[PDB]
């Protein structure tokens, strides 16, 4: 329902999350943004039960940005993932859980590679070529299995992205207001405005 | 619970609007409810789901924004103020809180803009945002007919027209329709309306409700 | 050495008396009351003149009817002006109402004596809770770090508070206009202060029922104090 | 399984005049089908000319009416003898109610006095805080029976004026005590013959700036 | 939990544990700041005694708080490390509850009070260190320099130095330094401030730090050629 | 909603003559959906090796959990833990969290570097230590593991003999597992040299 | 000399320093007088400024409708004193809808300002307290000292100067006791008694304090023009 | 009451210095020295012992050199009771680190927390302070190899040579002459030998008397490995160098 | 959360001219079972007050302990224990009516149907009721359990108003009572033939009386009934 998709190419990490925030039978927004900036080369979307999906991704952002002023030095992608599926393992076993799910698209600048993991609710991480939550998997892996090869360019993953969305919008049963699609890459993390 | 709220951003600033009915099961209790809270002279906010909750606790949050004032020289943003009153209900994620509300405020750094905030969390941007049984209603003709350029008159209009649709379709919304224009300079109240007397004269005047004898 | 909360052989707390020690060698905070409102003068006395002399806030808002100026150990104030402000917005969100000056002045006076071996020593300043409410109206109050608070017609706290406390003995009177008020303020700040007194270096505020606590501009106070020189020369 | 809660029964009125205020209610108190009490007053002089009474379950009435003449109290030791206004009550029996959000008060709360302008002042309350100041509010068992018959007399609601082919609404005016007094006498008759839990007696608080008086009329005790 | 008030009064009115801590500031390398017309510069002094040293690795006298405020300081060096967290802790923390930067005005008043919180706390001793906070607002170009001191209290300033010989360069400045008309540049601003350290320090080489801090986030920190290149232009045109 | 077969996966231990082995498969799914082949059970500790099945974030966590306590052993004792030691710090750990537990289905295996005799155990997810001398299987298809081992396995097996017998013991079980396969992996280990194998399995 | 360092030491002679100098801060205070008959009791206060444009230290608090004190020494510790009081009062009212006896209302201070006596860290309390109260068994007058000395009297007097007071009471006592039914009378006789404990200083009308409780009269403070009758 | 036998440990001097902190740096001048010296392929650690008697057991012996972990150890002057305290949480604090993020605690984060737990005692609780200094040698990916040492003050810094304990005016100025940047680790093993040679108060500097340990690049291929010299080594490495 | 175990059923009281009566059964019943039959439900406190409960009889012997108790704290530094500041009933009634409104508010209740019969200093009868949870109320007549609905009925036919009250005498108000209690053991299930009654007169004081029985009753007709409807023999 909340889309949330991640595609690791040659050179960077597409992610692409859906705009549409849903509150019974109403769309209270077509135009939301479902993501937040860990750092300068690293991106976190999230989806899951309301509130809770900011509040967590909102907590992360703080504490990754307290370490980058305390070392003057950015955590790598490996890094931060790691503290974001500790904090969801300590969350499963809490009094009320953080009930989210997040993939972390980041490039590592000390290996020149770009990272995608994905981390569910119950902090089980994974890292992996091309990733969803949800339902959103059950339709696009299919076709990322297909035609994902490992060396893709930026352009060739956009083009593979839509190819999901398409899928996405003929056979799921909900509009979810298409996606805002964001790239990372050594030059850092920048919005595709027209999608 | 039953109600309609409605709050809109255009280029005079934000139009907010209410009905005035609480049910208690299919007995209505009140038709002189407020479900504007004015929190200071610059904020306001809407009341949907717990009278009690939204009551006392953005009128707690009143409270925090002139405490901030005091301690920065500064007037509180929308941003922030939203922020302190959704910090503070995500604490009490659980517990049982009701609410459904628009924390709305016009400040220089931001312009017009509305908040929603919600019980379980939630704290969302937007443009237009209607809560409560009658959004539906509000909502289609609040989308068919919202434009930015919107003179303050016809915003105005839109607002009252919006909710009397929802009074009148849904059962657990009516009474009268309170009015306010949130401008830079603080809110200004635009008077209490009632809907009896409001539906025969839109009919009238408007040609609308021909499903209506009149 | 020797227990915090001690009394001496003449039955005062050593702590509380050693404050106001302290007190004495803060800068001079002038108050007076009347009729039409309750003005607030301080000395705002910079170290260096490198020191940017409007970042000095030793006059400070607790709500829009109550006021505060402070003497002594300032850095100490900031913990009894937040909690003069929580108890004011407080109040108002009990009971739909302005609090009264008394009250506030009291609950301040509270924190106080919770000292010992609770905070570690006193208070090292002392304050002029100025304001206005519906009952008592027009109020000035000094409150000590022994607890105790004392209502005042006029009142000087500071270095040069005994000769300024001499002068507003002879000058006030029950019909002071809000005007002649502020002039009075200037007048007995330039006496007692070291440097030569101008818009810089002292600050004015007052407290009017109908437009609240407001601290006085540069420009405001500067025309006062040119108003004040030649009144003095006319005669 | 302990269920802390109960219904006692019984309906209250509070109706604001022009320099006056009532509240009304029966004398009533019940459990199931069984009367425990003909005599068991429910409104309250808490002082400082406020009248409280808090319907529904009596032990949780009797309970917030004690903390609020408690407030009250303590109002005055903290504040040099002040008088507590009736919005300043108001506000103050919203926290007293919120404080236990999540343990309700299960009581339907009114007080009435004067406001600040020596105005009739009527204050209503849900069980965990929410007010509002109005003119007429029934409340209790028989409040459904009770209510649309004051919109009908007090606020003349549905009535207009005679030739005027329902375009000319019947004009609001303040009523005077003694119209006041038949209305709610009229009310509680009404509602003692529907109403199984309405009986007995009736017991009328008035509120002035003289003072608070009392008056009370028998009612049908099958 | 050790409790002892060791902060307390003295007949004369004095807190001597506060007046001591003072006492360790003035034993502290010099530390000086100077705001321009568009920019605030951080100098600080490195004491040369110390040889066979890692300049890499040692941890710098300026700290950044936030990517738009700085923190120098003088005196306990262990002692500035605990206020620096807390303060960079404070920022993020007001970030995330009001969406906004803290100002520069903001940090120095919660770092000033959490100094002055621990000159009346029982169990522990006042902060032997004073601090010099620079930067700029978010969305303003109006730079901001703040000093805090044991005591608690807090002011703004022009220009104001810290540290051991603060007096002989507070002087310096005192007469160098025009309020009508600041420095107007940046290299202006700094050479006015590697010229006021150069009243104390001894030789210009690996013991001057500067910092320069400019609107919308834009901080950072010369090199030691870049320093020396002041150095050697000042000491030719005091010849004269 | 039963932990310990949500993400699903095995692994399988076997001793032989003055030898072990250890094999996991690499499957990590949600339920129905395969999520992860790559998502390898068997982790060493020194020379010490653990297996665990289970939920997923349970076994990441343990890991992560024992790499601690080895690590902080090691700059104590000045030496690496044995298998016998580490078995109890397995079981101390898990029960440890008796009414709150880790839903997890260890297993140990590993050569006493002192005395050379080959070791593994298994646990339940409260910490009971199950020693065996043959072999010990572990996840949602241990069912089928019991059946295979039981029949295939004999004693003093080589270790060339050995990767065979539980290699077919895996991929077998795993075939009749919807939840287990995705590849797999086979750890021989001998008193100092230890061979890692993938296997080729049916991707179904 | 060496054993009043703090509460917690005896002197050699078995006395408590501490407590001793905080007895010393009461004869400080300014004086307050305390008297009673069968059918009400009286308080007097003379008020202290600290110049004349100041406002004179109230001196008198309330605790119930039927109880209240004035005090002399330390005022914020009266503030304490009386705050507990009012809670104890209270209580009673509250638990077993009962109006708290006078006598009770001594025990409890007594015990209160006995704990701060024999612990390390606290101190006395520097203040001395005159409790008058209507309850059950009628008219009752108490003086408080901070030792946890309590002592129910027909009369008494704290503060500087208290002795001239005290000595007038212990000549007058036969005839102010039986004045029953008569407010006013009864105060005038308080008023002559803080009398004998002027000096250069008289009575006037925003100086003197009154305090009356009684059958029929709930305890009130009378203030300003109110006292314009006694002067 | 307590008040009476309270030395107050975390005070301020008149002069503006922390008592107890100056008196456990009096101690820490009294302890065996200790030097650790940075090269450009590796760092050397070398210790002595204080006043060996012949009965002591050398080889099974651990008094200056303590590992933190693989990439990281420290040299120890002062109150070795207090060291082993400090030790064992900085060795839990780089665990904490490598559990969180799955990698190996960069030299400074550790390096700080330890710090900062020496000045909380200087600062609040009323205790005295750990009467221990220490050198830190380790190595990240960040900033390569890397020298710090930390006093009872809570306050450290970095350094390229550095010696602790006794001498450490003399040691400093036989380090400042013969040092240089493009030193080698063999070089550096030399020259922290000939200093505590000079600097010992010692007749005669012996293998049983030493701690040495390095911590070079020198396993295979971008690796660091941690060698705590042995008695024979310690023996040989003496020798080879013409002291002995 | 409580479940009652032994069990105390009615208890019955009423206002007369000079006092109050209040009366209960020696039964502590287990169920169905008529376990225990030696139980006193009324409890005096001093001389001028009569506590009488139904319900759980290990919560009344807990409130029995805490009445004794408050008895022995009363006299503490009290001249006047004796006297003017002896324990009044409704002292005793709103100490009781806290704990009971306490115990219920910490979802813990003591499973109790309490009376508290006496008069005051003044001569003024005092009679009040309170539960488990915490509700009060007064009435000329007061009965808790089966009493409610068959007492009271019979009761407010000597008293059904205020004005009713100076106008019944003691022995009127105790041969009510009294015809309550037998009409309770023809139709409570869990009552008995023994029982207990205690008057509070302003005049002559507390008179407590022990081991009476249920007397003049009616059973001769049963010989008569015969069958359920057709049955003639
Ligand atoms: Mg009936
Ligand atoms: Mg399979
Ligand atoms: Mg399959």
């Amino acid at each position: 329902m909340d889309i949330i998709l991640g595609i690791r190419v040659q050179d960077s990490v597409i992610l692409a999350s859906s705009k549409a925030v849903t509150r019974g039978i109403s769309v209270l927004k077509d135009s939301d943004d479902k993501t937040r900036q860990l750092s300068p080369h690293t991106l976190m979307s999230f989806a899951g039960e309301a509130g809770d999906t900011v509040q967590f991704a909102e907590y992360i952002q703080a504490n990754i940005q307290l370490y980058s002023i305390r070392e003057d030095y950015e955590l790598s992608p490996q890094a931060v993932s790691s503290f974001v599926r500790q904090e969801l393992a300590k969350s499963i076993r809490s009094r009320r859980p953080y009930q989210v799910n997040v993939l972390i698209g980041g490039y590592d600048k000390k290996k020149n590679k770009p990272e995608l993991y994905q981390i569910d609710y119950l902090g089980t991480k994974v890292e992996l070529p091309y990733g969803a939550h949800g339902y959103s998997g059950f339709y696009t892996f299919s076709l990322l299995d297909h035609h994902y090869r490992p060396d893709m360019t930026t352009e060739e993953g956009l083009d593979l992205l839509k190819l999901c969305v398409q899928e996405l919008e003929k056979r799921m049963p909900m509009d979810f207001k298409g996606v805002i699609v964001k790239i990372v890459d050594k030059d850092g993390i920048r919005q595709v405005d027209d999608f | 619970a039953g109600a309609t709220t409605l709050a809109f951003r255009f280029q005079g600033g934000i139009i907010v609007a209410v009905d005035s009915r609480a049910t208690a099961g299919n007995w209505v209790a009140s038709q002189t409810v407020k479900k504007v809270i004015e929190i200071n002279p610059f904020l306001l906010g809407t009341m949907a789901g717990g009278a009690a909750d939204c009551q006392f606790w953005e009128t707690w949050l009143g409270s925090q924004c002139r405490l901030h004032e005091l301690r920065e020289k500064e007037r509180i943003s929308v941003a922030a103020a939203s922020r302190i009153l959704s910090n503070l209900v995500y604490q009490y994620k659980g517990a049982g809180l009701s609410m459904g509300t628009m924390i709305c405020g016009y400040t220089r750094k931001e312009g017009p803009t509305i908040y929603y905030v919600d019980s379980d969390g939630t704290r969302l941007k937007g443009d237009i945002f209607c809560v409560g049984s009658g959004q539906t209603f509000a909502y289609g003709v609040l989308d068919s007919n919202y434009k930015w350029d919107l003179s303050v008159e016809d915003a105005l209009y839109l607002g009252k027209r919006s909710i009397l649709a929802a009074a009148h379709r849904d059962a657990y919304s009516g009474g009268s329709v309170n009015l306010y224009h949130v401008t830079e300079d603080g809110w200004i109240y635009h008077g209490n309306h009632d809907v009896g007397e409001l539906f025969w004269k839109v009919k009238e005047e408007e040609g609308s409700f021909n499903n209506v004898i009149g | 050495d020797r227990g915090v909360s001690t009394f001496s052989p003449e039955g005062r707390l050593f702590q509380v008396e050693y404050s106001l020690e302290a007190i004495k060698l803060g800068s001079t905070a002038i108050g007076i009351a009347t009729k039409e409102g309750v003005v607030l003068g301080v000395e705002k006395r910079a170290t260096s003149p490198l020191l940017e002399s409007d970042s000095i806030e030793k006059i400070v808002e607790i709500d829009r009817h109550i006021g505060c100026a402070m003497s002594g150990l300032t850095a100490d104030a900031r913990s009894m002006i937040e909690h003069a402000r929580t108890a004011a917005v407080t109040h108002n969100l009990y009971y739909d109402e302005d609090i009264n000056v008394e009250s506030l002045t009291q609950s301040v006076c509270d924190l106080a004596l919770r000292f010992g071996e609770l905070m570690s020593r006193p208070f090292g300043v002392a304050l002029l809770i100025a304001g206005h409410d519906a009952d008592d109206g027009y109020q000035l109050f000094h409150a000590e770090p022994s607890g105790t608070f004392y209502r005042y017609n006029a009142k000087a706290i500071g270095s040069g508070s005994e000769g300024a406390q001499a002068e507003l003995l002879n000058e006030w009177h029950s019909s002071l206009t809000l005007k002649e008020a502020e002039l009075l303020v200037l007048k007995i700040l330039k006496q007692v202060m070291e440097e030569k007194l101008d818009e810089n270096n002292a600050q004015l505020s007052c407290i009017t029922k109908q437009d609240g606590f407001k601290i006085y501009d540069n420009e405001k106070t500067a025309e006062l104090i040119k108003e004040l020189k030649e009144k003095e020369a006319a005669e | 399984q302990f269920n802390p809660y109960g219904d006692n029964g019984g309906t209250i009125l509070g109706i604001a005049g022009e320099d006056f205020a009532v509240l009304a209610g029966d004398t009533r108190n019940i459990t199931d089908y069984s009367i425990n009490s003909r005599y068991e007053p429910k409104v309250f002089d808490c002082g400082d000319n406020i009248v409280m009474s808090a319907n529904g379950f009596a032990a949780d009435g009797d309970a917030l009416v004690k903390r609020f003449k408690n407030s009250v109290k303590w109002y005055h030791f903290d504040h040099n003898d002040k008088k507590l206004s009736i919005n300043s009550a108001a506000r103050n029996i919203q926290h007293l109610l919120y404080g236990k959000r999540f343990f309700p008060y299960y009581v339907h709360t009114i007080i009435a006095g004067l406001d600040e302008d020596g105005k009739g002042a009527v204050y209503s309350f849900d069980p965990v805080g929410s007010y509002e100041r109005e003119q007429c509010r029934a409340g209790g068992a028989a409040a459904s029976l009770i209510m649309p018959f004051l919109d009908n007399q007090v606020n003349f609601k549905n009535q207009y004026e005679p030739g005027t082919n329902g375009k000319v609404k019947k004009p609001l005016k303040y009523l005077s005590v003694e119209e006041v007094i038949k209305l709610v006498r009229d009310s509680f008759t009404s509602a003692t013959e529907r109403h199984i839990q309405v009986g007995d007696g009736l017991e009328i608080l008035i509120v002035t700036k003289d003072g608070v008086r009392k008056e009370f009329y028998e009612l049908k005790r099958d | 939990g050790y409790d002892r008030a060791l902060s307390i009064f003295s007949p004369d009115g004095h807190i001597f544990q506060v007046e001591y801590a003072l006492e360790a500031v003035k034993r502290g390398t010099c530390a000086v700041g100077v705001k321009g017309k568009n920019c605030v510069v951080l100098g600080c002094e490195r004491r040369s005694t110390l040889k066979l040293q890692d300049t890499r690795i040692t941890p710098s006298k300026v700290s950044k708080i936030d990517s738009h405020v700085v923190l120098s300081f003088s005196g306990l060096n262990a002692d500035s490390r605990i206020l620096i967290e807390k303060a960079r802790v404070e920022a993020q923390s007001h970030r995330l509850t009001l969406e906004d930067p803290v100002t520069v005005e903001y940090l120095t008043r919660y770092v000033a009070g959490v100094q002055q919180r621990y000159t009346q706390s029982g169990g522990v001793r006042p902060f032997g260190v004073s601090t010099l906070i620079a930067g700029f607002d978010p969305r303003d170009d109006e730079p901001k320099l703040y000093q805090t001191e044991p005591s608690g209290i807090y002011s703004s300033w022009s220009a104001q130095t810290i540290g051991r010989n603060s007096k002989t360069v507070r002087e310096f400045l005192e007469k160098n330094y025009d309020r009508k008309e600041p420095p107007a540049t940046v290299e202006e601003c700094v050479k006015l401030t590697v010229r006021s350290l150069l009243e104390v320090v001894q030789t210009g080489a690996k013991n001057i730090e500067i910092t320069v801090v400019k609107p919308d986030s834009d901080i950072v920190a010369l090199s030691s050629e870049e320093i020396n290149q002041y150095v050697t232009q000042i000491e030719q045109e005091k010849q004269e | 909603s039963d932990p310990s077969s949500i993400n699903g996966g095995i692994v399988v231990a076997m001793t032989g003559k003055d030898c072990v082995a250890i094999a996991c498969d690499l499957r990590l799914g949600s339920q129905s959906l395969g999520v992860s082949n790559k998502f390898e059970k068997i982790f060493h500790y020194g020379h010490v090796f653990l297996g665990i099945t289970g939920l997923a974030t349970d076994v990441t966590t343990l890991n992560e959990m024992f790499r601690y306590k080895t690590n902080l052993y090691k700059l104590k004792e000045e030496r690496a833990i044995e298998p016998e030691t580490f078995t109890q710090l397995v079981s101390s750990s898990l029960y440890e969290r008796r009414f709150g537990p880790y839903f997890v289905g260890p297993v140990v295996a590993g050569i006493n570097s002192k005395s050379g005799k080959p070791f593994i155990a298994g646990f339940d997810l409260i910490g009971c230590i199950d020693e065996a001398k043959d072999f010990i299987v572990s996840g949602t298809a241990s069912d089928q593991l019991f059946g295979m081992c039981e029949s295939l396995y004999e004693p003093n097996l080589e270790p060339e003999d050995l990767f065979e017998t539980i290699s077919q013991a895996l991929l077998n079980a795993a075939d009749r597992d919807a939840l287990s396969g995705w590849g797999a992996v086979v750890y021989i280990i001998k008193k100092d040299e230890v061979v890692k194998r993938y296997l080729k399995m049916r991707q179904d | 000399n060496n054993y009043d360092g703090d509460t917690v030491t005896f002197s050699p002679t078995g006395r408590l320093f501490q407590v001793e100098y905080a007895l010393e801060a009461i004869k400080q205070g300014s004086v307050t007088v305390g008297l009673r008959s069968n059918t009400h009791a009286v308080l007097v206060a003379l008020k202290r400024n600290a110049d004349e444009l100041s406002s004179y230290q109230k001196k008198i608090i309330k605790c119930d409708e039927h109880m209240g004190l004035s005090l002399a020494g330390l005022a914020p510790d009266a503030r304490v004193l009386s705050n507990y009081l009012r809670q104890q009062c209270n209580y009673s009212s509250l638990v077993f809808n009962r109006k708290l006896a006078v006598e009770r209302a001594g025990h409890l201070l007594c015990d209160k300002a006995q704990k701060n006596t024999q612990s390390y860290g606290g101190r006395p309390y520097g203040v001395g307290l005159l409790i008058i109260g209507y309850d059950k068994s009628g008219a009752h007058l108490l003086e408080f000292q901070p030792s946890g000395n309590v002592t129910e009297l027909y009369g008494t007097a704290i503060g500087a100067r208290s002795q001239g007071a005290k000595t007038y009471l212990e000549r007058t006592l036969d005839t102010f006791i039986k004045i029953d039914g008569n407010p006013d009378e009864l105060i005038k006789a308080g008023v002559e008694a803080i009398s004998q404990s002027l000096r250069d200083e008289s009575l006037t009308v925003d100086n003197l304090s009154i305090a009356i409780v009684g059958k029929d009269t709930p305890f009130t403070i009378y203030d300003g023009e109110a006292v314009a009758k006694y002067i | 009451g307590s008040r009476r036998y309270d030395s107050r440990t975390t005070i301020f001097s008149p002069e503006g210095r922390l008592y107890q902190v100056e008196y456990a740096l009096e101690s820490i001048s009294h302890a065996g020295t200790a030097i650790g010296i940075m090269a450009s392929d590796g760092i050397v650690l070398a210790a002595e012992r204080k006043v060996t008697s012949t009965l002591l057991e050398q080889d099974t012996s651990t008094e200056k050199l303590y590992k933190l972990n693989d990439k990281i150890a420290v040299a120890v002057a002062g109150l070795t009771a207090d060291a082993e305290i400090l030790i064992n949480t900085a060795r839990i604090h780089a665990q904490n680190y490598l559990k969180t993020y799955n990698e190996d605690i960069p030299v400074e984060i550790l390096v700080r927390r330890l710090s900062d737990i020496k000045q909380g005692y200087t600062q609040h609780g009323g205790l005295r302070p750990f009467g221990v200094s220490f050198i830190y040698a380790g190595y990240d990916d960040r900033y390569g190899y890397q020298l710090y040492t930390s006093n009872p003050s809570g306050n450290y810094t970095g350094w390229k040579a550095i010696s602790v304990g006794a001498n450490t005016s003399a040691a400093q100025t036989l380090l400042q002459m013969d040092y240089k940047d493009d030193m080698k680790v063999d070089d550096a093993i030399e020259l922290a030998l000939k200093t505590l040679s000079k600097t010992t108060d010692s007749s005669a500097l012996t293998y049983d008397r030493l701690e040495f340990a390095t911590i070079r690049k020198g396993a295979n291929d971008g690796e660091v490995y941690q060698k705590i010299f042995k008695p024979q080594e310690i023996k040989d490495i003496l020798v080879k160098t013409g002291i002995t | 959360t409580q479940q009652p175990i032994v069990t105390g059923t009615s208890v019955i009281s009423m206002k007369y001219d000079n006092g109050v009566i209040i009366a209960a059964d020696n039964l502590g019943s287990y169920g169905s079972l008529l376990r225990f039959n030696g139980v006193e439900r009324l409890i005096p406190v001093g001389d001028n007050t009569v506590v009488g409960i139904s319900g759980d009889i290990s919560d009344m012997q807990h409130i029995e302990r805490l009445l004794k108790d408050l008895v022995t704290e009363n006299a503490y530094d009290n001249p006047l224990a004796d006297a003017e500041e002896a324990l009044e009933p409704s002292y005793i009634f709103e100490y009781l009516a806290t704990v009971m409104y306490q115990r219920r508010s910490k979802m813990n209740p003591l499973w109790n149907a309490i009376i508290v019969a006496g008069v005051q200093s003044n001569g003024d009868q005092f009679l009040r009721y309170v539960n488990l949870l915490g509700v009060t109320y007064s009435s000329p007549t007061l009965a808790t359990g089966f009493g409610a609905h068959m007492a009271n009925p019979l009761l407010r036919k000597v008293v059904d108003r205020e004005s009713d009250i100076p106008k019944t005498t003691v022995q009127v108000a105790e041969e009510a009572i009294v015809n309550a209690m037998r009409v309770l053991y023809y139709r409570d299930a869990r009552s008995s033939r023994n029982f207990s009654l205690a008057i509070i007169d302003k005049n002559t004081g507390l008179t407590f009386k022990k081991n009476l029985q249920v007397e003049n009753m009616k059973w001769d007709f049963a010989k008569d009934i015969k069958g359920y409807g057709t049955q003639k023999i």
